[PDB]
C-alpha cells in the first residue's frame, strides 16, 4: 500500500553535498519505517542506514556517518538523505525502502530490519 | 531549544519476576511502626513498635 | 560486523531447473535473513524474510531455509522470469549495521 517516489538525478563536485528525497504516498509516514541504501553502479548493494519516523532516530552503516544524514519531514511525508564530502567513489544509485510496522502510532513498533517497498533509483554521479 | 539525547542500547530479554525487599535501619537508628488495623494515611497511632 | 558470501557468483541453470543459491555468514543469525530479486534497471524485489516466509506476492516456487550461518534459497521449477541478481541480507543487529551479500546471478547456459 506504500508507494515511494524517488527525487531525480544529480551531480555533483567531489567534495562538495547532495541531497535526495522520497516522497511516502498511500499510506501514514509516521505509522512506519524507511531505509536507505547505496546501489553501487554494477556492483552489490550497500546498507546506508534507517529511519525511525515514530522516534526520530536513526543509526548509520559504520563508514558512512561522517558524511550521511538521514532524517525526514513527516509533514510532507517525506524522507531525506543527505550526503557531504563527495568523492566519486560514491557514484551510485541511491534509494529508499520501506517496511510496514505493527501501527508505529500506538506504539506497536516491530523495528524490521527487511524492506518490501522500494523506490526506483535515483543515480548521483560526480564532476 | 531542546533537543532530544538519544542514546542505543543492547536489547537481550531477562527473566523479570520483583523479590521482596526489606529495608533496615543502620547502626544508630530504629524504625518505628504503626500497628493501627485503622491507620489513615497520617495522624497518630496508639500502637507503636519497634522494629530494625 | 557482517559479511554474507554468496556461494555461486553465477549459477549454471536451465528453465525448470531447482535454483540453490546458497549464503554463508560470518557470524550467525536466526530468521533475521532475507532474499532480495535485482533484476537489471529494477527494485531489489522483497522474496523471503525470516530465512523462509514468502513476501505477499512472491510466487510459490520461491522457498528457503537455514539457521546459524548457512542459509539457501530455492526457486522449484525455475522459469526465464526468475533470472534476477539474488541478494541474502543479514539484519540480526543492534545498532542495526546491517549488510549484504555480492549477489549471485543465474544464467542459462548456450
Ligand atoms: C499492637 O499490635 C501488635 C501487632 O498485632 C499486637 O500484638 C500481637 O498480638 C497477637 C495476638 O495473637 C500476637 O500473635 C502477636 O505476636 C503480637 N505482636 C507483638 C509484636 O507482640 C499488640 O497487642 C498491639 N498492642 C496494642 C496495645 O494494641
Ligand atoms: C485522618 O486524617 C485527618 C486529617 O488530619 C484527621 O483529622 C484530624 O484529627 C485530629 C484529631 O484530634 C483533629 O484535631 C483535626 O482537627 C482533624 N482534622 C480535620 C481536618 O478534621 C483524622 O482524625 C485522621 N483519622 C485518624 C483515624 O487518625
Amino acid at each position: 500500500q506504500v508507494q515511494l517516489l524517488e527525487s531525480g538525478a544529480e551531480v555533483k563536485k567531489p567534495g562538495s553535498s547532495v541531497k535526495v528525497s522520497c516522497k511516502a504516498s498511500g499510506d501514514t509516514f509516521i505509522r512506519y519505517s524507511f531505509t536507505w541504501v547505496r546501489q553501487a553502479p554494477g556492483q552489490g548493494l550497500e546498507w546506508m542506514g534507517r529511519i525511525i519516523t515514530i522516534l526520530d532516530v536513526a543509526h548509520y552503516a559504520p563508514h558512512l556517518q561522517g558524511r550521511v544524514t538521514i532524517t525526514a519531514d513527516k509533514s510532507t511525508s517525506t524522507v531525506y538523505l543527505e550526503l557531504r564530502n563527495l568523492r566519486s567513489d560514491d557514484t551510485a544509485v541511491y534509494f529508499c525502502a520501506g517496511v510496514y510496522e505493527g501501527e508505529a502510532d500506538e506504539g506497536e513498533y516491530d523495528n524490521n530490519g527487511f524492506l518490501k517497498h522500494w523506490g526506483q533509483g535515483t543515480l548521483v554521479t560526480v564532476t | 531549544n531542546c533537543n532530544t539525547s538519544v542514546i542505543t542500547q543492547a536489547c537481550p530479554k531477562v527473566s523479570f519476576e520483583p523479590i521482596p525487599i526489606h529495608y533496615c535501619a543502620p547502626a544508630g537508628f530504629a524504625i518505628l511502626k504503626c500497628n493501627s488495623k485503622t491507620f489513615n494515611g497520617s495522624g497518630p497511632c496508639t500502637n507503636v513498635s519497634t522494629v530494625q | 560486523e557482517l559479511e554474507l558470501t554468496q556461494s555461486p557468483a553465477t549459477l549454471s541453470v536451465s528453465p525448470g531447473e531447482r535454483a540453490t543459491l546458497s549464503c554463508r555468514a560470518s557470524e550467525s543469525v536466526s530468521s533475521d535473513l532475507a532474499w532480495y530479486q535485482q533484476k537489471p534497471g529494477q527494485a531489489p524485489r522483497l522474496l523471503i524474510y525470516g530465512a523462509s516466509t514468502r513476501a505477499t506476492g512472491v510466487p510459490a516456487r520461491f522457498s528457503g531455509s537455514g539457521s546459524g550461518a548457512e542459509f539457501t534459497l530455492t526457486i522449484s521449477s525455475l522459469q526465464s522470469e526468475d533470472f534476477a541478481v539474488y541478494y541474502c541480507q543479514q539484519y540480526n543487529n543492534w545498532p542495526p549495521r546491517y549488510t549484504f551479500g555480492q549477489g549471485t546471478r543465474l544464467e542459462i547456459k548456450r
